[PDB]
């Protein structure tokens, strides 16, 4: 997973160099934005069931023809593996906002989609219509902080600009 | 002795790097090993692919649709079965490292080509281009590929799984190779499709004829100019960002030039070297006026000289200093700071200065005037 | 003679260089004005 | 490659002198307003993903000789390659507004490139309006004046960064010129 | 130069990435360190004509066979440069105090010193002595502060370990 | 690369000439002072190691701007760089002078040498310094006329080695310049 | 050319060293060996008239059958180019014997000739014909010295052994 | 090791060549100089006690400083592991002298010592000095012959210019 550690001891690792005062100095910025970057991930975490709900109708709502026969979303089981997806996705929102950097997006989510989203029929852009109706629903003084706000979209736009 | 062995030597056992790559070039740049390590990630196999496919491919675009070739001969390595040498034969082997760098081009420029891709290095001489002519008129391209590979220069030099990278050697027998190895590599925002020509010439930049210029360089020993070395290259994409006395940078070349600013700088630069090849001679010999009286002087100053703190009282009051090694020959902070502005204090180096500098102004000027008959002119 | 870099004045401490390199200290304008120098240069025409 | 800190530290090893108090208002200044730079690189980067596409067809809708047969963005692959180029750009300009300092833009993207489309057949008259359009958008998204996407931001004044990454935009123009 | 800067917009540049969450969290540490080593620049380029000199005669004290002729001190001008070069090496601790890095002392001192230093008879015992001299002398609370002391001390030492 | 033996082999080739007896006074007289070439390499390349620091410090004295900031010879990394092209040329011309022919002077040292030192900014007055004073040093060494160190030998004439060495080194010299 | 000097010069050259003692060693067996291999040479370059009608002639009387119509010494130019040959080889063996090892050999005798005695059905039997001829007819005190003739002899076998 | 065996060998090794006559004339210069470097040999080997022991006291003659507390010659057993390492390398000498090459030196003294005497602060200019102390004192008629005082001094300054 790229991190604000795992960069810094890889970049030491491949010149043969110790520890140096710019590896220490990276994790001190570690220490400070921890405070914002975590206070959103309990916040996703406790209330994930009505982000995921409200996610999944507004994809439908902006695209009613995938509910047709012969579309992705044509029977039942379609759609509650298609509520299964952006709750995966939320999940691994959740865990970059704990790790600090977009390591489990880029290994989990972003890595091979573009293959299995163009093999199995499954339209993109439906799928970042529930990201970016997660994005402009985020009442900044409310949802939570203002700084895990930022942290929170700035996470939630790096999905939506990597699967487009 | 101040390089112990080369790089084409394999590495000694008491070093991390080899020696001549911790003050050459190489510290600087992204020209640098890129070892797999022996278990990855599959996030850190990427690491090493993207480093592959900027090197072997040597700068190129390659959509996953031209990557839709290369899926079986990766997953090989991405298992771990192929190391990175057997990674790279597979690829050069490849059908698309063959359309691009095989398939229209001239046999001199498939040669080069693959010196700077599976090596990291220019054609030396003309003896070791004619070896591999041979060895693919023979035997086909299949065994021209393992005529690079297996032999003694991969193996002491990058091993089984660092990738290939543009060697910063320091150390070059025929000279002239560094320049053609500065010339190969164009810099960073250059590749081989544009620096081959085979798109202008090529059919909706499909089927391209890939022409070389330089060949007439590697036959007779005439070696690469100056503005392939200077201008377009990886000594600025691996520069050292320092402040150099005269910079090495050209200039880009003015437009509007006229005879008489060149006919004065040509002036300018024949009167700096005159000076200087005079003042060379009184340099270190009536370089100071308190140097005949430095013998004299030492002998005055001898007297009076006490190990412990507070002597010379001269008279009365106690207060004195000296005790150091410095100070005890009269010798301040500013001392030592003299050497630190000699660049424009220096009579002799003034004339070095503004010798390098008027040359550096006259090379691009003549540059500029190559080109005489549709040309317009100014008054300055 | 010497010092490559020779210098200007005259009575005791020159150099035999004249005061300025012509004996002008103060030198009058030689230069022409903005619209003067394009207007002769040939290129700035439209400018 | 150079940043805004090691920037002034060759400009004083060319005379030998320590950094002192005068040489550090600059840089002091600097740290005062990181947080306006983080927040401003940010902006950029959240929406890089339209400003590629934005900038793009821009130069297509002005410029139909492009996608003209025999154009340079006629094929599927040349206009790829023209969507890469683009990201390549809008990345180096944003590594150099992050750094401060425009080093890494003129060694690792501009350095040999006025000969890599002069040797493509790359028609530069377009290539200095997919530029523009960029910082167009760059100004945009900076000082939170896009048309229809708002970013949270605290109150304050953003347009030294603005024009800074302005000086960067036509320090690209001019050289693929 | 290696800085905190130069470090993480390599790593992206490597990948080809945009600058990430990790790309800027690494540098917020460069926010909270730079007012700790930032206060060790100044004292140490305000003050550097007494410690230059305070280095140059211990290094000549643990050393009194260098004035011996035939050494490397044997003459005046010899010793004149010999107080230069502690010069330098204070002069880039003052820089690599001011980048955050070990950036201006491994392009400028410490890369090909161990042959200039050889092929001249320099020894280095004699140059790490007045590092070394330097580094005990640290009064924490009247020097500098804690963190400032802390900083410096670990930019000394590093050259201290590069030398030897 | 050739030798003086090889050396009239392709000057007889250019003619399908044998090499008589006419070519061979010029050989075995080669080989008599044989003794005397190898006695005058090993002088050399015993002193090899004070050569190019005596050398490049005197160079140093000369010009002080070399050491000034932002001179060639600023840094450490390129005072390395400078005492190890001395070491390289005072090495392919101790070649040069053990095989009696300059043929492997030309072709793998300065072949190509002087548009490098055009386009790495290197001063070439002070390669021509440098040089002088390692030619200096070797008539020096050859003929045991050096100031502190004196070495064992059979008495006898040796100035056509020393002038061969010093036919060498302005070899070296004109192709720098 | 491949000869004593150049042999032990690109080895310290592609090793970056000084010419060393081995170097100069390998130099002292050239001045005692030349006053041997140099005794052969105005001996073959004084009477190398007859050694190439001597040879020239024994090819024929081996394979009679080259004077056949379709055959390689059909005509008389074809027999005049043939004894070329001939003088040529024994014109490389007296280079060799003077520059002290198998360089002009190897260089324009030896390399490429597998392919040209192919396509021009040139037979190399015919050509190893004479040069045994030649060896097998040294009289060891008459034609020359004895060491003479062994260095005489070590490079007529090796051109009989590369062109077989 | 190096020698003039394993130069020729290895010179055609490389190529896949057979050994020709250079390779031959390589090892005859191997007979004559082997009459003088092997006389050095005994003649070291036998009076190898008095060599050492009139070295290490020069080395501590010329730098009295190392006996101070502190340094590297502090206490006795010091010494005596220093009296040891100049036994080390006219032993190593002693082979060179056999090997007729540079072999045992740069396999067994010469590579890696430039970083154990780095990091165990031993200066390489005391070493030198009892390398020097032996190579003045070498009376050419009366220590050995001419030409195996020659191939001694030949080695010892070669061990004197790796050193430094
Ligand atoms: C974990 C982070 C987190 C969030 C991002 C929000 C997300 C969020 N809020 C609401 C639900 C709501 N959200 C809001 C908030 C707003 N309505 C507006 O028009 C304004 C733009 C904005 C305040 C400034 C309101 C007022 C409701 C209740 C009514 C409604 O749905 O609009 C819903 C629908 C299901 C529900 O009722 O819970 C969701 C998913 N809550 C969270 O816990
Ligand atoms: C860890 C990350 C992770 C993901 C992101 C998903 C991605 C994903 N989705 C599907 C599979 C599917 N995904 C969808 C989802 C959708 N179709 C639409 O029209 C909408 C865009 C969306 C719902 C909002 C549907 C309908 C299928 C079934 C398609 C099929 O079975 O062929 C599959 C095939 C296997 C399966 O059925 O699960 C995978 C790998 N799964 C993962 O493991
Ligand atoms: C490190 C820095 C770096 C860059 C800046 C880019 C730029 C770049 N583009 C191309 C290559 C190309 N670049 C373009 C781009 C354009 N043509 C136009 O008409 C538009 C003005 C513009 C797009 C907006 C096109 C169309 C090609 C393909 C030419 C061809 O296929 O014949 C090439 C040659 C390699 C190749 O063929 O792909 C390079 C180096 N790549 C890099 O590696
Ligand atoms: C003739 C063809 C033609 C086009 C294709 C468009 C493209 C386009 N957009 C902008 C101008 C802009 N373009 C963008 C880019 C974007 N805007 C967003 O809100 C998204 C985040 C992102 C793409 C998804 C932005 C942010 C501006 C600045 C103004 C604004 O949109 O608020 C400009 C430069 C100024 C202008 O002309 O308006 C151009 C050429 N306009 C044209 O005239
Ligand atoms: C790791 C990720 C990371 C970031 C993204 C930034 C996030 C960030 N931005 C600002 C803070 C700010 N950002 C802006 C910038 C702007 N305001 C505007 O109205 C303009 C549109 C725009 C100009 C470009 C301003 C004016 C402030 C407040 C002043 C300041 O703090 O410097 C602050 C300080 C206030 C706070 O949130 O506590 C922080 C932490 N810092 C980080 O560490
Ligand atoms: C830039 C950073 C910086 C430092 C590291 C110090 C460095 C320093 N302090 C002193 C000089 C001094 N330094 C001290 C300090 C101490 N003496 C002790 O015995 C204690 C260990 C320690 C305090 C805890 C004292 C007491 C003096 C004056 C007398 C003396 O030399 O000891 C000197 C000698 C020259 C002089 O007098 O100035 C130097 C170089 N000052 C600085 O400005
Ligand atoms: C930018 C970084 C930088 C450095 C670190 C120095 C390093 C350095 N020192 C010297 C050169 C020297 N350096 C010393 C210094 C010393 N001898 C000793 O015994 C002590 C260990 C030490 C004094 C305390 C001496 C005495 C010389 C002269 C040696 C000579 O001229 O041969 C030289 C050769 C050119 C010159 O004379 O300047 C260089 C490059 N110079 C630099 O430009
Ligand atoms: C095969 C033959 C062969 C050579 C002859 C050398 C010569 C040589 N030197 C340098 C490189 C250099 N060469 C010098 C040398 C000098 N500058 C001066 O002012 C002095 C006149 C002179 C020393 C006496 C310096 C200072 C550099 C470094 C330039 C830099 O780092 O920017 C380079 C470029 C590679 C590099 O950057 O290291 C080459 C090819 N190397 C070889 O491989
Ligand atoms: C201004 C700076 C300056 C210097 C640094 C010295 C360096 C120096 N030495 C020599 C001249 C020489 N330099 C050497 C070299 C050496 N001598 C030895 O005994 C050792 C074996 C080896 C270095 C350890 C030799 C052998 C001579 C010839 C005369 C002699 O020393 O006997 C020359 C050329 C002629 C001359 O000027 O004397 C120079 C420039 N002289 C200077 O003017
Ligand atoms: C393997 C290593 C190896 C060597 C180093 C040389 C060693 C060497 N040098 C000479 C011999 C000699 N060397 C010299 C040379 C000189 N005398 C002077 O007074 C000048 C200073 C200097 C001129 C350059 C002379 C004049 C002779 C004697 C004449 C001669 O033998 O040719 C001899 C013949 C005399 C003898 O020692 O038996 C030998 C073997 N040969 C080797 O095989
Ligand atoms: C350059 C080196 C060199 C040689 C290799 C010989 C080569 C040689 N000798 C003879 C010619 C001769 N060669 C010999 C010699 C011998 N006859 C025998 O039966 C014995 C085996 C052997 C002496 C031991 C004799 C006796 C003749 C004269 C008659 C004859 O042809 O046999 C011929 C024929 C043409 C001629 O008469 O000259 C040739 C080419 N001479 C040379 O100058
Ligand atoms: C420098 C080295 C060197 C050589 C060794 C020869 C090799 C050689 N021989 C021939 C050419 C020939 N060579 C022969 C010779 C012979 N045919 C036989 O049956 C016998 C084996 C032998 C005579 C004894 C003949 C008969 C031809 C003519 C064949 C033809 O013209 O097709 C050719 C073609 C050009 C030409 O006619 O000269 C060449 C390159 N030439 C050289 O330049
Ligand atoms: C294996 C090779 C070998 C040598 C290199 C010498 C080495 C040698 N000789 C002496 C010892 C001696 N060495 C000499 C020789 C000389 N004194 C001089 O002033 C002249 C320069 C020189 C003769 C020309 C003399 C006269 C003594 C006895 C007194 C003394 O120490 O000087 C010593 C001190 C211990 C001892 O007495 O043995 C040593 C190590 N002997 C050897 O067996
Ligand atoms: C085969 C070759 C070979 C060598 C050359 C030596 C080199 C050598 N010396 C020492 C170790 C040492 N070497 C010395 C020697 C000296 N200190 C000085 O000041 C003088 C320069 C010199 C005496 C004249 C001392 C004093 C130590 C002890 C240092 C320590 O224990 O840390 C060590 C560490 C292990 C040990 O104690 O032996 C090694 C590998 N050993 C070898 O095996």
């Amino acid at each position: 997973m790229k991190s604000v550690i795992t960069t810094v001891v890889s970049a030491a690792d491949a010149a043969g160099r110790f520890p140096s005062n710019s590896d220490l100095e990276s994790i001190q910025g570690n220490i400070q934005r921890s405070a914002a970057r975590l206070e959103a991930a309990e916040k996703l975490a406790g209330n994930h069931e009505a982000v995921v709900k409200e996610a999944g109708d507004a994809c439908f709502a902006k695209y009613a023809y995938l509910k047709n026969p012969g579309e992705a979303g044509e029977n039942q089981e379609k759609i509650n593996k298609c509520y299964r997806d952006v709750d995966h996705y939320m999940r691994l929102v959740n865990y970059c906002l704990v790790v600090g950097g977009t390591g489990p997006l880029d290994e989990w989510g972003i890595a091979g989609a573009r293959e299995v989203y163009r093999t199995l029929n499954l339209p993109t852009s439906a799928y970042v219509a529930s990201i970016a109706y997660t994005r402009d629903r985020l009442c900044v003084p409310r949802d939570m902080s203002a700084q895990a706000g930022v942290e929170f979209s700035a996470y939630l736009d790096y999905l939506i600009n990597a699967l487009s | 002795k101040v390089v112990d062995r080369l790089d084409s030597q394999p590495s000694a056992a008491f070093e991390q790097t080899k020696q001549v790559y911790t003050f050459s070039r190489y510290i600087l740049g992204p020209h640098r090993a890129v070892v797999a390590p022996v278990a990855m990630d599959p996030s850190e196999k990427e690491v090493v692919l993207r480093a592959v496919y900027r090197q072997v491919f040597g700068n190129a675009y390659i959509m996953e649709e031209e990557r839709a070739e290369l899926r079986v001969m990766e997953s090989q390595f991405l298992l771990g079965e192929l190391s990175v040498k057997e990674l790279v034969r597979a690829l050069a082997k490849s059908s698309t490292y063959k359309v691009r760098f095989f398939e229209g081009a001239v046999q001199y420029r498939f040669i080069e080509l693959c010196f700077k891709h599976l090596l990291g290095r220019a054609p030396d001489n003309h003896e070791e281009i004619a070896v591999h002519m041979r060895k693919y008129q023979q035997e086909g391209y299949d065994a021209e590929i393992d005529s690079y590979l297996d032999a003694g220069e991969y193996d002491n030099v990058f091993g089984d799984d660092t990738v290939p990278f543009l060697r910063f050697r320091g150390v070059y027998t025929p000279c002239d190779s560094f320049n053609r190895q500065c010339a190969l590599q164009g810099g960073w925002a250059n590749s081989d499709k544009a620096m081959g020509g085979a798109a202008l010439s090529g059919y909706n930049g499909s089927d391209g004829r890939q022409m070389s210029t330089m060949i007439g360089n590697y036959i007779s020993g005439k070696p690469i100019p100056y503005e392939k070395v200077a201008a377009d290259t990886p000594l600025k994409s691996t520069a050292p960002n320092w402040y150099a006395r005269p910079n090495p940078a050209l200039a880009p070349q003015p437009a509007y030039v006229s005879a008489k600013e060149i006919a004065e700088l040509r002036s300018r630069v024949s009167k700096l070297e005159a000076a200087w090849s005079v003042a060379v001679k009184q340099s270190a010999a009536a370089k100071d006026t308190v140097e005949t009286w430095r013998a004299a002087a030492k002998e005055m100053a001898a007297m009076r000289g006490i190990s412990p703190m507070g002597e010379a009282y001269f008279g009365g009051i106690a207060q004195k200093v000296d005790n150091g090694a410095l100070a005890q020959l009269g010798n301040k902070a500013s001392s030592y700071k003299k050497y630190l502005y000699a660049i424009e204090t220096d009579e002799v180096s003034r004339l070095e200065v503004d010798l390098e500098e008027a040359k550096g102004q006259l090379r691009v000027l003549e540059a500029a005037m190559a080109k005489s008959t549709p040309m317009t002119r100014t008054a300055e | 003679a010497r010092t490559a870099y020779p210098y200007t004045g005259s009575g005791y401490g020159s150099a035999g260089v004249p005061y300025g390199q012509d004996t002008y200290g103060y030198k009058a304008t030689t230069a022409k004005s903005i619209t003067e120098t394009a207007a002769q240069a040939g290129v700035f025409n439209t400018f | 490659m150079l940043d805004a800190f090691s920037r002034v530290v060759v400009n004083s090893d060319a005379k030998a002198a320590y950094v002192g108090g005068s040489d550090l208002q600059a840089l002091k200044s600097f740290i005062a307003d990181g947080n306006k730079r983080l927040d401003a690189v940010n902006s950029i980067v959240s929406n890089a993903s339209c400003m590629v596409s934005d900038a793009v067809s821009g130069m297509i809708c002005e410029n139909p000789g492009l996608i003209s047969p025999g154009g340079n963005c006629y094929t599927n692959r040349r206009m790829a390659a023209c969507l890469r180029d683009g990201e390549i750009i809008l990345r180096y300009v944003s590594y150099a507004l992050l750094a401060g300092d425009a080093s890494v833009l003129e060694d690792r993207c501009l350095n040999g490139l006025k000969e890599t489309y002069i040797a493509l057949g790359v028609p530069t008259n377009s290539s200095i309006r997919a530029v523009s359009i960029m910082k167009a958008q760059a100004v945009a998204f900076i000082t939170n004046t896009a048309t229809e996407r708002k970013m949270s931001f605290a109150a304050g004044d953003c347009t030294s960064l603005a024009s800074e990454v302005a000086s960067y935009f036509d320090r690209v123009g001019a050289a693929i010129s």
